[PDB]
């Protein structure tokens, strides 16, 4: 009078194949197949399984605990349903770089998650040194350090660790190796040893944002300068000031759920630089923007024709994936992110999967793939990219820039004005795409004056404490309010798209905004103040 | 009730069903368990075709010992179905010059008819073997008959076999049985008196031979219980020619469960019984016994191994009876003054009294008839003080002919048994009620008849019904003495003062 | 016929979803379903867990266990109750320092644990030092000590690590890095290698009071001054007089009971480091300064809806949370803390939590939170701080003042007046919050004479050894008794609170107490001395 239970996971057989639900009652977990109308009014999620796998994504977890909870407390949310792989994601964020000769420019960046092109599973950012002068003296980095043909510059960086996976690490803390250019290496960070005894859960950072970063160079014996840099780099550099970090997946050990007590202790067996592979090849892929326009990665566990044991698992069609994956939901039938309907994405498929893809709608004679949506099954391997249509995007699918029309749409809320600057409230993702602001006046008769008239100055636009940007004239001014030689002169400010930028003077050291493409963004007399 | 047999089925979603229907899982689980049976012998028993078969077949075992059947048998069974219901020439006819009155003074003439009725009574079995629970020249007939007849059936009934019966509820409970159907529709019966039926009945006994139905026929006007019996294959009954049966006596039957059914427009009731032996069940009665006891031993001070209690009831509706001593006597208890109870029971305890609750007629339960100067002296009610033998006598069968309840016929006839104690304590040597005589009498000229009728009777009775009135449970009750015997209610506090 | 029991923590699950309770009948212990009228008058608490986890609280010590006793006899008292996690806090105390160059400032050290805003599960604390002259020549410490530009001097300080957990540490001790400033970490203190063999129970020093603080300069050849310091430093040093110190979570080994012969081995496999992020995930935060107005840090288990297994633990409401964690009883019904009112406390709440209380205060339809107590569900993750509301505070939630009229009460009891000083008997509690006393005379006419009119000299009160505060006129007099100029004379003392003191001379280097507000506190005429 045993049910039968091939897989051995706790789970019996039909529930598995069919669909089931865990529900509390008193105080008591039981398991209990689905009831269409009476667990769907107290929110429980319709499940399947595989009934010959113990864990169908092959992540180090049960079907069965993932589902009751007794697992490491800190996995994700989303990542508890059993067909989202709970697996680390970490990538390197770098704060803050300076520099000097082994009259030093210590200057602060900005890093972004990247994704390139026949790309591969392996994890790598970018990071964009920042070109406006913080200080006026500065021109030409050249001189500001006393860098000679012959010479040699040190470099002294800050870094901190991101986790944007759904599974945390513990003992171990990657390898990573810098690279500029496409074939100079400049260094590879040493692997720390017994020293990332912390945890990285799921979006946090290492060390915490409340320490300091980690930094790079050891301040003891092991190198005089480790980061020494010729030369011919320095000027490769300061002709592209993009550098990237490569990362492999040399990951920690795991931890497991042990059911006689409830402890978690990480167990010297099980290594994740062994488990990642077969996720990686059993699994689709999909890369998703939606919600604060950075790249967050899940995988979803499709089924292979060609191989009998995985027809076990069940068929998933893409809408629940997304309905799934990320938290979509159709309040009346209409998919949306909150608000935000599903028409405004695109999809982007590599090469294998697109002859397979364009099969699939035509047993099902159809052409807008957005409608006939719950129809496609989904298979093994295929990489899919959503982003949002209304940006434009570069080479490594960032968001660099967007249609104007959208841009000007996005400024039409003044909330004040004064002749000191403007105090708005934009929506956070906008202000991603804007490097910064040239302000200029206009006579009755069309003259024009741009008060920042130097290619580093347009970075003229903070953000108050109440999340109100604040512009300041006095910033790249001298230090002077904003005079108007006539009410009746007009005023014109531009905003500059990141694509749109400059970053090096041009042939012939061109440092006025003149051959800039501007965007104009606002426009009132001198009495419309 | 459709979907709750599908979800029964399934093992696997078995236990959700039982998760949010608890009370209806269990009434799914009575159902196939050993509810489903019952469903089969019903539906058989509207097709004309397979009645017919089961009858024929039954006969055709049984057709053999018929013939051995000898005339004697066939006489005893006679006058077993049917009772048979100059002699003086003396003084009686002079003096002469409802039941028993259409068939057929407060002297020494209604003496005689006390007489007469016990030598008028029909000669019938099955009640007087129901009634004493098992003139002297009678007695001999009645001896070699019940022998005669006893030996007898040597068959046993030994598939199970479904009989049916109507019975009088009369025969239970012919208090509840006025009030059963609806006043406002006489169709239905009103659930709640019905959930108390079945409150306490568990199981049941048939002392006498009963005679039963091979097939369900239609019942009489006062007939609306149907018994069914799951019959034993040792149990011996006896086949009659009109699709009868005589079953054996000292049957054991378990009551399993009692429900109301539809039939034709009307509402009935079926109880459920199985026949079990009867030695098995009167094991059981024992120990039950054994509780009351030990339980109202410790309460009273009374000792612990006395029994002071004896269940001697026997008759169809014996287990609610059982269970009721335990209401009545909780009852008792809470109703009475604590230091009353303490001093009563110190006069019983010192002697040999008992409490005896039985179902049978008083000169024949245990020990009435022993305390009695002339047979035809007997008296049967529900109960009465007896000095001679220090007993309370609380008889389940019958109805009281005035208390409303069961709690009022007992305090009826605790006032008797006060009495003899407060007799006790004054006069050693003389009767306990004599000095209650002159001193009643006299409280029952001026206004003794005024109260209910059972008090006017004697000055015992309207003591006995007096003392329940200033106890009752029911304030209004205990009142009404005050604002219409204001007299009265002086002196009587000041006999239970007495300690 | 087997009493069912899930978790396998001996307490069957009836009795552990209802409430049981323990019992000591001749001597013999046993356990009871919690009975109305005969437990309260035994003063026995009603316990409740759940009947799915092997320690309800998720700590290392079973549900069974702990009402038990079966367990380090060390727990303090309050984490017996087993929804109180039971786990280590350690921070470090400094206290002393003393300097020179690589004619030695030695100053004594005062600390206090910290505690900010977005405040994270990580251990920091905060210094303070010593501003007094203890010698009246040492004017200028650039100068006490012949530092140049060019010059580097070296620190060595002596420290005592300070335990307010629940439960021990047994092996090891944390590393911990001194920073100034916002960034500049000067020093990070080495793990010493198998030498706390001691134990480090709660409310307890390592090493002990009695014994000399651990040296901080190794005082070996490692480093013949690992903790070297530049001119500019000590120039940040002078003007913000406040240092770091943030510590990690590498405790050691956990202590467990062994059923068979009551023995409590230090397991090898079971390490603290791994515990503490289930922890931390899974339990309500509470910090309370009620005690001596010292942060205290409790953690409760709450409900998370999100999680099946979760929510089989008993609801919690804040009242009985509150009741449970601290000590606070109920004699006529009214919350208090040994006599102190609930009203006179604030309550704070996380952005996060805010929605979450102010939805819960919503459909209760109250507006005052300490009416509707007992009605308000604590939910998982939420962060409440508890403070008295009686004092003003800074921005890393150190108490730093209070409103002057409380003060004044609070010296209204002279046990004694003399012209050698005062004698007070004080709250224990207020002398934390008050850098010193400004005494001053006033001419029969209305003049103004402050006796110590120097930033530096305001440390002239003193405790004596019966509890009593007393003030000493010849510390920073001219050795000199107290002279009056007119028996008419009054005489007026003046307190200084720290929010309202100065560190640094000023710009013109005044030294005067002039531009420091000042409170009134003793006044007498000179015969009322």
């Amino acid at each position: 009078p045993t049910v039968p239970d091939r897989d051995n996971d706790g789970i019996p057989d039909s529930l598995e194949v069919e669909g089931y639900t865990v529900d509390v009652k008193n105080k008591r977990t039981f398991l209990s197949p689905w009831i269409s109308n009476i667990h769907e009014k107290k929110g429980l999620t319709k499940y399947k399984s595989s009934p010959e796998k113990w864990s169908t994504a092959s992540d180090p977890y049960s079907d069965f605990e993932k589902v009751t909870g007794r697992i490491d407390k800190n996995v994700s949310p989303e990542a508890r349903h059993p067909l989202v792989a709970a697996y680390p994601i970490v990538h390197v964020d770098m704060e803050n770089i300076i520099l000097s000769k082994n009259r030093t420019i210590s200057k602060n960046t900005s890093t972004s998650r990247t994704h390139t092109s026949g790309f591969s599973n392996s994890n790598s950012s970018t990071v964009a040194i920042d070109h406006s002068l913080s200080l006026a003296g500065e021109r030409t980095w050249a001189e500001t350090m006393g860098l000679n043909t012959a010479d040699t510059a040190r470099l002294n960086a800050n870094i901190r660790y991101v986790n944007t996976g759904t599974a945390p690490i513990y003992n171990v803390l990657p390898t990573t190796s810098l690279v500029l250019g496409k074939n100079q290496t400049l260094a590879t960070i040493k692997a720390k040893e017994n020293q990332l005894s912390q945890i990285l859960a799921p979006n946090n950072y290492y060390p915490s944002k409340n320490l300091a970063p980690i930094a790079l160079n050891a301040q003891d014996d092991f190198s005089s300068t480790p980061i020494t840099m010729n030369y011919n780099q320095f000027l490769e550099l300061e002709k592209t000031k993009q550098l990237r970090l490569d990362t492999d997946q040399v990951y920690g050990n795991i931890a497991t759920y042990n059911f006689e007590n409830g402890r978690v202790r990480v167990d010297t067996g099980s290594n994740w630089s062994e488990v990642l592979p077969q996720i990686q090849e059993t699994t689709a892929r999909i890369i998703f923007n939606g919600k604060d326009l950075n790249l967050v990665e899940r995988r979803i566990a499709a089924v292979n024709p060609s191989d009998p044991l995985e027809t076990t698992k069940p068929d998933m069609t893409l809408k629940e994936a997304l309905k799934i994956a990320f938290g979509f939901n159709e309040p009346n039938g209409n998919l949306q992110y909150q608000g935000k309907d599903i028409t405004e994405f695109d999809f982007n498929f590599d090469q294998q999967t697109s002859q397979n893809i364009k099969n699939q709608l035509a047993e099902l004679n159809a052409t807008n793939i957005y409608t006939v949506l719950d129809k496609i099954k989904l298979n093994a391997k295929m990489n899919i990219l959503i982003r949002d249509k209304r940006f434009h995007y570069d080479r490594n699918n960032i968001a660099v820039g967007a249609d104007e029309s959208v841009v000007k749409e996005a400024h039409r809320e003044v909330i004040n004005s004064s002749t000191e600057g403007l105090l708005l409230n934009i929506d956070k993702d906008i202000r991603k795409i804007l490097s910064g602001y040239i302000v200029e006046i206009e006579d009755t008769e069309g003259l024009k004056e741009v008060i920042n008239d130097r290619y580093d100055m347009l970075n003229i636009s903070s953000l108050r404490q109440d999340g109100k940007t604040f512009i300041d004239f006095k910033k790249y001014n001298d230090k002077l309010p904003l005079y108007i030689s006539n009410p009746n002169y007009k005023v014109n400010v531009y905003a500059v798209t990141k694509e749109n930028t400059i970053i090096n003077p041009s042939e012939n050291g061109d440092t006025s905004t003149n051959g800039i493409k501007k965007i104009l963004i606002f426009s009132k007399k001198g009495y419309e103040i | 009730f459709a979907k709750a047999f599908a979800y029964y089925i399934e093992p696997q979603h078995r236990d959700v069903l039982q998760l949010y229907a608890p009370e209806a899982f269990n009434y799914m689980d009575k159902f196939n368990e050993q509810e489903i049976n019952l469903s089969l012998e019903e539906l058989k028993d509207q097709r004309m075709l397979a009645r017919y078969e089961k009858w024929e077949k039954i006969k055709q075992h049984y057709q053999h010992w018929s013939d051995s059947l000898s005339e004697e048998g066939r006489g005893l069974l006679k006058k077993l179905q049917i009772p048979i219901e100059h002699s003086l020439s003396q003084e009686e006819k002079e003096l002469l010059k409802t039941e028993e009155k259409e068939f057929l003074l407060s002297e020494k003439e209604k003496e005689f008819l006390k007489k007469l009725k016990l030598d008028i009574q029909p000669y019938d079995i099955n009640q007087r073997l129901q009634d004493t629970g098992g003139n002297l020249d009678v007695r001999k007939q009645y001896k070699r008959d019940i022998q005669n007849i006893d030996a007898l059936l040597h068959q046993s009934i030994g598939n199970k076999i479904y009989l049916y019966e109507n019975m009088n509820i009369n025969n239970l409970t012919a208090t509840l049985g006025a009030d059963l159907v609806d006043s406002t529709d006489n169709t239905k019966i009103n659930r709640g008196i019905f959930n108390e039926f079945k409150k306490n009945f568990k199981y049941s006994i048939s002392s006498n031979y009963m005679i039963v139905d091979i097939n369900e026929r239609p019942a009489l006007d006062n007939e609306r219980l149907k018994w069914r019996i799951q019959l034993s294959p040792d149990t011996r009954a006896g086949y009659l020619e009109n699709g009868k049966l005589i079953l054996q006596r000292n049957i054991g039957l378990e009551i399993k469960d009692v429900q109301i059914i539809k039939q034709s427009e009307k509402e009935y009731i079926r109880i459920d019984a199985k026949v079990v032996p009867k030695s098995k069940i009167d094991t059981k009665i024992q120990e039950a016994q054994l509780n009351i006891n030990q339980e109202w031993n410790k309460a009273l001070g009374l000792p612990k191994y006395t029994k002071l209690i004896t269940f001697n009831v026997h008759n169809r509706y014996a287990s609610n009876i059982v269970e009721s001593a335990y209401l009545i006597l909780n009852e008792w208890k809470n109703n009475i003054q604590s230091d009353l109870i303490k001093k009563v029971t110190n006069y019983l305890v010192d002697g040999n009294g008992r409490f005896v609750f039985t179902d049978i007629t008083l000169p024949n339960i245990a020990e009435q008839y022993t305390h009695q100067d002339e047979i035809y002296e007997q008296v049967h009610s529900k109960g009465l003080y007896v000095p001679e033998s220090r007993s309370i006598l609380l008889h389940g069968p019958s109805k009281g002919v005035e208390l409303r309840n069961d709690s009022e016929g007992f305090i009826h006839e605790f006032g008797h048994a006060v009495d003899d104690y407060a007799g006790y304590l004054l006069d050693k040597n003389q009767s306990d009620l004599v000095t209650n005589s002159k001193k009643f009498i006299d409280i029952f000229k001026e206004e003794g008849s005024n109260l209910t009728s059972y008090g006017r009777t004697n000055e015992a009775e309207f003591f006995a019904e007096a003392f329940r009135l200033m106890h009752s449970t029911d304030h209004a009750e205990r009142l009404k003495v005050q604002k219409n015997a204001p007299k009265t209610f002086q002196f009587i506090n000041d006999q239970i003062k007495f300690i």
